[PDB]
DNA sequence: GTTATCCGCTCACAATGCCACACGCCTAACGAGCCGG
DNA sequence: CCGGCTCGTATAATCTTATGTGAGCGGATAAC
């Protein structure tokens, strides 16, 4: 029907059924097909379902319009029409009750947590097996005491009427209805009040859940189980005609059929009093039958003649990638379309393409057929018909008047990002490809290999008009993922614009002088002056830096034909050096950028097609070809492969005689092979590069050459260094696909002919490369996927939260160079806080507003590192995300307008690039400031420094204050500077030792032995080849129990012997010695301050994206710190080991667990802020959500799938990251009950919370208090209130039998859900609709 | 290959594909997450609704371009109402509020 | 014919506006019947439609005000029809 | 002893889109049919 | 002169190169 709100879901009764129903089926035959009139009460039947033709009685009595609604008495049959057939239900009446199959198997198994009653139990009950006891009443059993036939036997025996015990269905049923349900909702939350311990609390917490969701629903526990069946309307499972005699039937056919003869055997055999263990077989057989129906998947049993596959049961038509969500309710075939190969024609304009005559005119027919009917030359419609099948010569012109405003959407079909469908002007062809432009080919991502493309047509008003606004490809120039122009000229244009500004030292009218650059162009068509001489010319240019308008200027320039040529087609603004220089690839890339800074739209489009038509002229010519004679073999090749070959003779006579191991060998020869090939490719690129000599009308000179390759490689056409180092040179190492890299490289060029050897060891990596492109194809699209299913619901949807949170940004660092400075990062983000000018006190930023590109600049010019900036994860509104919190828009220029569907747009921008993926001393650099942060060291007896502090950074700064360089500094090393001592570059400022822990000291004096006992707890190893014999210290397990419970201790004294406090406390540090401590200064010697007491030893491809997005946990995770305080060890072997955290104030309830296999880095008198490392490894998000906030997991997903996509080069915008890590921690936990309804261990939605909280502060009451989830996204995904956004997700299944147990009721918000109705989204345009009818329902 | 207006299949009324069977293209999963991606709106409806499912809104918009009116009528799509009929077929109720 | 569009985002509010408000201006000027502003050039509705928008002369305020005063006149005209009618009768 | 945990075994559920093309989708034995021997 | 043959048709049966997850449940496991 229409104009309804949001779906109900809950489950049927019997009642329900017969209200639903129209007539019962009994017989099992389908048709008679004697004569082809269906059988009465069959699956088919006409007085149950409706008429078989239109307006027809069976019997074939009343066949006249005005006669509806009498039915007929020959057949029993209501006159009507045929969609009749295809919406009344039927329904077959049970002999036996019979079990659901999702409710008993969905493994959280519904009637097994309704009556806490194990499964396996509960099957071999349904499948009669055993019994159950009913209110066995003065008996000795109890109620779920289960028996078998022995048991049995004997309780009849013994109690032979007083227990009521039965089996199957039955028993089930009996079982349902016999419990109350608020009762045992009192009860067990008494008992969760008196209970402690935790896991009991857990599967309570669960089944008092359950019961009351299932109280606050309409439903019943009788209704899992089936008395009545329902049947789908038969048109909805037709018969398939075939072509001579039988039918061929479909597979739900088949099923009701064997379901039905089985219920008439079981309702026969009840008619004549048969045995008991016929009717139990027999209602087992039923039982497996209707299991059989509804899910053929949990018993894979029923497969047909001559075709041994499961048949398509109910649930099989849902799920899967032919399922109603999957298959039929978002992926419809559409009407007006059309399919063709392409080709380029470079002829067009940017907003239009080539489209073929005949194809147009079968498109269009019901807009020929209007206009003609409009202009008088048919009546009828079968006029225009037959004047369109015989195309007469008035259809052309009246096809060329329907054309001419009327836009068409074209396509390529493996759609990755949103500039896959475009919208152009269509321009008519006689032929039969579809001509494209070519600039646009690159955002397609396009070949002419033979790809095809699609055709669809905006055929109303509304569509027309967006398609004209919103996708007219002359507004798709900047990239949704980077603000980067998507319109780059590509190779061949390229290798124009590069062959036409170029210099060459003596040419035809070369130092001439000029007036124009139209008296160039004629000097280069008469062929008096060549096209690239040097010359002075005369040139006008005009600048803009007058506010608004436009100041000429007139100059003399030194410069060469075919950039006077090129500057005539440069527009009014931009200045004449960004034509002087060679202009290859990336600077005509930032010629259009430029002109789109500074100009507008309109000119960047005109200037993109007058480049790319006279690069193609000047390209043809040309007459760039590629010869045989064009790739020059270096003349040096040959002895530097003889050298090769003596250097690894040396070194298999080193080997030989045994001087120099096999793994050293191997290294050896891998290190002169990578020399060589690397002195080969160099003299070949010296030589390719710059042999062209020629005379100057002096002597000679040299240049830049005007060589084939050379020219395509240097202009960034086609190639790299790598591709034109294969062709003449020596080509690399072929890896082996075991891992391992050969010894002996390739040592011949593609010039020279490969043999049989090196060409079948190249194959490997051509089939390695090829089978990892087929499978990476599969993985990023599932990922695109799943994101898109993640973040679709999320709206720009109001303009400013107002709130004065944030995160704050620094250029990133690794030691090397700075990866990305603060420019390119915080550019066009809105501003947190005022940041404040480095003149202190004076506002450089106003708190609120744009950092676009001038003011970038000027924000950059003062030298800031920090700046404190909105971001998506803190933005304050509920149900979207508010404008300011996400800044202005990439692909347009201003900032967001309310209703752009940014998560959608933000998982294409993570997901499309997923293809192009794969699958011991510190030295400083620069002179600046030397800054150590958390720093606190101390001058050893010998001059070095070492550090109390773990957390020692590095910081090379310059005289500014931004951040030069960052390093680690680690605790107590080897410094070979202090702070702040201004050092220079080129410096090891560090050291330490990668096998010694520093157990350094604090005071000076002596070390004595306290608990070290040699036998007990310390052994006296003698280094057997030096003299020195020393204390090895192992820690309390791995020593025998003779000092299991001692503890060994380097107790920390004076000379005299007696312990000095540390300087600033008054607490004696003894020093507890853990595992492999080799104590070197023993007692009796003397120590320093801060002397080494005892030496101690110790994917990257798109499955890390992978793994990150889920946020699954890594393996041996990093031990935070919960909260500060002492540090203190406990007992040892409770499965672990234990440790206390005493705080200062607070006391210390918890008690953890660690491994004592695994290391740690505190010690006893040491103390920790909270949420700092114990031992070293991987960390699991969780930790850092719950422990360091908010920002900092934000922080810690931003960085690293950002380094994972800085190894590879591609650039996506952070803000979509962002957006995605919003969508990943919305649900919550409780941790108090609050003061309103809350219970405490119910996980609830985040903004649920957060009004309630708000409604709650409105008032005088107090909150909740809550701990902030985070999920994978398909666990995010899964969990969401909407059951249908669930359900056209993975596991269709178990969403729908939790949301019908429970009852929900999906209001129809978000986007998905709308497109599966099908009326407007709530995003686009239609955003404007639906806050215009939601006024329309509150009011 | 090319279609303007051709067949429809019996269970939904879809139209087939193929260029033996007079088909319609498969405007799949991936261009209506583009077309989402746009600010497109009602082009998104007409690719869902008039140009298939929608029995009587197709019908009601080939009558309407003939005519020279460019209007729509957005209606209900048939499959959906499939999905319905056996969501119910098994023991599900499932209804439309108001 | 028209190749840009930037001229109207830049007139009225943003790229949604633009929309709903030239497809209501060509869909009461195709089938209502009314005469447009600036000449046509042999161009479709959409487009003349943009024009106007871009001009200067159809606004979306400009829109409600011209179909109240017309919607007005049209019920006084009728309410004219029937004091006409009563003074036929009487 | 008995109780609250830790760990190994078993099992459901996912794995891009589109296109063309092409050939496939029962029968040994239980209720009727013909009429010969 | 009923079904022996012959047919219309309704309907039952002895794999064995996969991976990675999560999620749950039965059996051991370390304490007052
Ligand atoms: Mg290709
Ligand atoms: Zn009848
Ligand atoms: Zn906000």
């Amino acid at each position: 029907t229409e104009e309804f709100d949001a779906i109900k879901i809950a489950l049927a009764s019997p009642d329900m059924i017969r209200s639903w129903s129209f007539g019962e089926v009994k017989k099992p035959e389908t048709i008679n097909y004697r004569t082809f009139k269906p059988e009465r009460d069959g699956l088919f039947c006409a007085r149950i379902f409706g008429p078989v033709k239109d307006y027809e009685c069976l019997c074939g009595k009343y066949k006249r319009l005005k006669h509806r609604g009498v039915i007929c008495e020959k057949c029993g049959v209501e006159v009507t029409q045929t969609k009749v057939r295809r919406e009344r239900m039927g329904h077959i009446e049970l002999a036996s009750p019979t079990a659901h199959i999702w409710f008993l198997k969905s493994l959280p198994s519904r009637i097994g947590l309704l009556l806490d009653m194990p499964l396996r139990d509960i099957e071999r009950v349904l499948y009669f097996e055993s019994y159950v006891v009913i209110e066995g009443g003065m008996t000795n059993l109890e109620r779920q005491q289960i028996l078998t036939e022995e048991q049995y036997l004997d309780a009849l025996e013994e109690f032979g009427d007083e227990f009521d015990a039965k089996m199957g269905a039955e028993a089930i049923q009996a079982l349902l209805k016999s419990m109350d349900l608020e009762q045992e909702c009192e009860q067990l939350r008494e008992e969760l009040n008196e209970t402690n311990s935790e896991t009991k609390r857990k599967k309570l917490t669960k089944r008092i859940k359950l019961l009351e969701a299932f109280v606050q629903s309409g439903n019943k526990p009788e209704w899992m189980i089936l008395t009545v069946l329902p049947v789908l309307p038969p048109d909805l499972r037709p018969l398939v005609p075939l072509d001579g005699g039988r039918f061929a039937t479909s597979d739900l056919n088949d099923l009701y059929r064997r379901v039905i003869n089985r219920n008439n055997r079981l309702k026969r055999l009840l008619d004549l009093a048969a045995p008991d263990i016929i009717v139990r077989n027999e209602k087992r057989m039923l039982q497996e039958a209707v299991d059989a129906l509804l899910d053929n998947g949990r018993r894979g049993r029923a497969i047909t003649g001559s075709n041994k596959r499961p048949l398509k049961s109910l649930a099989d038509m849902i799920k899967g990638k032919q399922g109603r969500f999957r298959q039929n309710l978002l992926g419809k075939r559409v009407d007006y379309s059309g399919r063709s190969v392409i080709t380029v024609g470079p002829y067009l304009r940017l907003h239009q393409c080539g489209l073929p005559k005949k194809m147009a005119l079968e498109l269009f027919k019901p807009f020929i057929y209007g206009k003609l009917e409009l202009r008088g030359l048919a009546t009828t419609i079968k006029a225009a018909k037959k004047m369109v099948e015989r195309e007469e010569a008035v259809v052309w012109d009246i096809l060329d008047e329907v054309i001419r405003e009327h836009p068409v959407l074209l396509n390529r079909a493996p759609t990755l990002h949103r500039l896959g469908i475009q919208a152009f002007e269509p321009v008519l062809i006689e032929g039969k490809a579809i001509q494209l432009h070519p600039l646009v080919c690159a955002a397609y991502n396009a070949d002419f290999d033979g790809d095809q493309m699609a055709v669809h047509v905006p055929l109303t008003l509304e569509a027309q008009l967006e398609a004209r606004a919103l996708m007219m490809s002359t507004n798709n120039i900047l990239s949704p993922a980077n603000g980067e122009p998507i319109i780059v000229p590509s190779q061949d244009v390229v290798l124009g614009l590069y062959y036409m500004t170029r210099d060459c030292v003596n040419a035809k009218g070369e130092g001439m002088v000029l007036t124009g650059p139209k008296e160039a162009e004629r000097l280069y068509r008469s062929g008096l002056a060549s096209l690239h001489a040097r010359v002075k010319v005369r040139i006008t240019e005009y600048e803009k830096d007058a506010n608004g308008e436009l100041v000429a200027k007139t100059s003399l320039k030194d410069t060469t034909v075919g950039r006077a040529i090129l500057w005539m087609i440069v527009p009014k603004g931009l200045p004449y050096s960004i034509v002087n220089q060679a202009l290859g690839k990336k600077a005509i890339s930032k010629m259009l950028n430029t002109c789109y800074r500074i100009l507008g739209l309109k000119p960047t489009v005109i200037f993109a097609d007058q480049i790319m038509y006279t690069g193609f002229a000047y390209a043809a010519r040309s007459g760039a070809s590629v010869g045989i004679d064009d790739m020059v073999i270096p003349e040096k090749k040959h002895e530097i492969i003889s050298e090769a070959e003596a250097e690894v003779a040396e070194i298999q006579e080193q080997f030989q005689s045994g001087l120099v191991t096999a793994g050293e060998r191997y290294n050896k020869v891998i290190d002169i092979w990578a020399a060589a090939n690397d002195r080969v490719s160099k003299a070949m690129m010296d030589n390719l590069q710059t042999e062209t000599v020629i005379n100057r009308d002096g002597q000679e000179e040299k240049q830049v050459s005007f060589n084939s390759i050379y020219m395509m490689a240097d202009s960034g056409a086609r190639g790299s260094a790598a591709q034109i180092r294969q062709l003449a040179g020596m080509r690399g190492l072929m890896a082996k696909p075991d891992g391992s890299i050969i010894e002996t490289p390739i040592t011949a060029n593609f010039r020279e002919g490969l043999n049989v050897l090196q060409y079948f060891i190249s194959t490997h990596g051509a089939r390695k490369g090829l089978a990892d492109t087929a499978l990476k194809t599969a993985n990023s699209g599932y990922l695109t996927r799943r994101l898109v299913d993640v973040a679709q619901d999320l709206v720009v949807t109001e303009d400013d939260c107002g709130t004065h949170e944030g995160i704050m940004m620094t250029p990133v660092i690794e030691g090397g160079d700075v990866k990305e400075p603060l420019r390119d990062r915080v550019l066009g983000r809105v501003t947190a806080e005022d940041v404040l000018k480095p003149g202190t006190a004076d506002i450089l930023v106003p708190r609120n507003t744009l950092l676009h590109e001038q003011w970038c600049d000027l924000l950059e010019e003062n030298s800031v590192d920090a700046v404190k900036v909105r971001s998506v994860v803190s933005c304050d509104t509920d149900f979207g995300v508010c404008a300011h919190c996400y800044g202005r828009d990439l692909a347009r220029g201003h900032i967001i307008n309310k209703g752009e569907a940014i998560g959608v747009i933000a998982a294409q921008s993570i997901g499309e690039p997923g293809t192009q993926l794969t699958m011991s001393s510190i030295q400083v650099k620069n002179k600046g400031s030397i800054k150590l942060s958390n720093v606190k060291s101390v001058v050893n007896s010998s001059g070095k420094l070492v550090i109390t502090s773990r957390n020692t950074e590095l910081k090379l700064i310059d005289e500014f204050g931004r951040t030069k360089e960052s390093y680690k500094v680690p605790y107590g090393a080897v410094l070979a500077k202090g702070d702040g001592e201004q050092v220079a570059g080129g410096e090891t400022v560090a050291n330490w030792d990668p096998h010694t822990m520093p157990v350094i000291t604090e005071v000076s004096g002596f070390v004595r032995f306290t608990d070290m006992i040699d036998g007990q707890t310390i052994t006296r190893q003698t280094d057997e080849l030096t003299g020195l014999s020393s204390l090895v210290v192992l820690d309390s397990a791995e020593r025998t129990a003779g000092g299991k419970d001692l503890r060994p201790a380097l107790k920390i004294v004076d000379a005299q012997g007696n312990d000095v406090l540390i300087p600033g406390t008054d607490m004696p540090a003894q020093y507890f010695l853990p595992g492999k401590a080799i104590v070197q200064l023993e007692d009796g010697v003397q120590i320093s301050s801060g002397d080494t007491l005892a030496r101690i030893p110790q994917t990257g491809g798109l499955p890390r994206v992978a793994d990150l997005f889920e946020a699954r946990r890594p393996k041996e995770p990093a031990i935070l710190a919960e909260i500060s305080g002492i540090v203190s060890f406990g007992k040892e072997t409770k499965g672990k080991r234990r440790l206390v955290i005493t705080p200062v104030d607070g006391s210390d309830p918890y008690e953890e667990m660690i491994p004592k296999w695994r290391q740690l880095n505190v010690f006893e008198g040491e103390r920790v802020e909270r949420g700092d490392v114990i031992s070293d490894g991987p960390e699991a998000p969780h930790d850092i959500l719950r422990l360091r906030g908010v920002h900092a997991v934000t922080r810690y997903i931003v960085n690293e799938v950002q380094d994972v996509y800085r190894l590879q080069g591609v650039k996506i915008n952070d803000k979509h990251i962002e957006v995605i890590v919003r969508q990943m921690l919305r649900k919550a936990t409780i941790v108090n009950a609050g003061s309103s309804d809350f219970l405490e261990g119910e996980q609830v939605e985040y903004s649920r919370v957060k009004i309630a909280n708000r409604e709650l502060e409105a008032n005088g009451k107090v909150g909740a208090t809550y701990s902030r989830d985070l999920l994978g996204i398909t666990k995010a995904s899964l969990a969401t209130e909407s059951f249908i956004s669930a359900a056209s997700f993975q596991e269709t299944t178990r969403v729908l039998t939790e949301a019908a147990v429970a009852g929900k009721r999906d209001e129809l918000r978000g986007l998905k859900e709308n497109v599966i109705v099908g009326r407007l989204i709530p995003a686009g345009t239609g955003y404007a609709y639906h806050q215009d009818r939601m006024r329309r329902r509150a009011a | 290959h090319a279609r303007s207006t051709g067949s429809y299949s019996l269970v939904t009324q879809q139209p087939l594909g193929g260029k033996a069977q007079f088909g319609g293209q498969r405007f799949g999963e991936m261009e209506v997450w583009a077309l989402e991606a746009y600010g497109a709106a009602y082009t998104l409806q007409e690719m869902l609704t008039v140009k298939s499912d929608d029995v009587n809104g197709r019908t009601k918009m080939y009558k309407n371009i003939v005519d020279g009116n460019h209007q729509m009528e957005p209606g209900m799509p048939e499959s959906f109402n499939v999905l319905l009929k056996e969501i119910r077929s098994l023991g599900i109720n499932i209804e439309l509020e108001d | 014919a028209r190749v840009t569009v930037q001229d109207a985002v830049e007139k009225i509010g943003n790229r949604f506006d633009l929309v709903l408000v030239a497809a209501r201006r060509a869909r009461q000027m195709q089938v209502g019947g009314k005469d447009p502003l600036v000449p046509e050039e042999n161009d479709k509705t959409t487009v003349i439609a943009l024009r106007e928008i871009e001009e200067g002369l159809i606004n979306n305020q400009i829109l409600d005000v011209r179909e109240r005063q017309e919607q007005q006149e049209q019920e006084a005209a009728e309410l004219q029809a029937v004091t006409a009618i009563a003074e036929g009768r009487r």
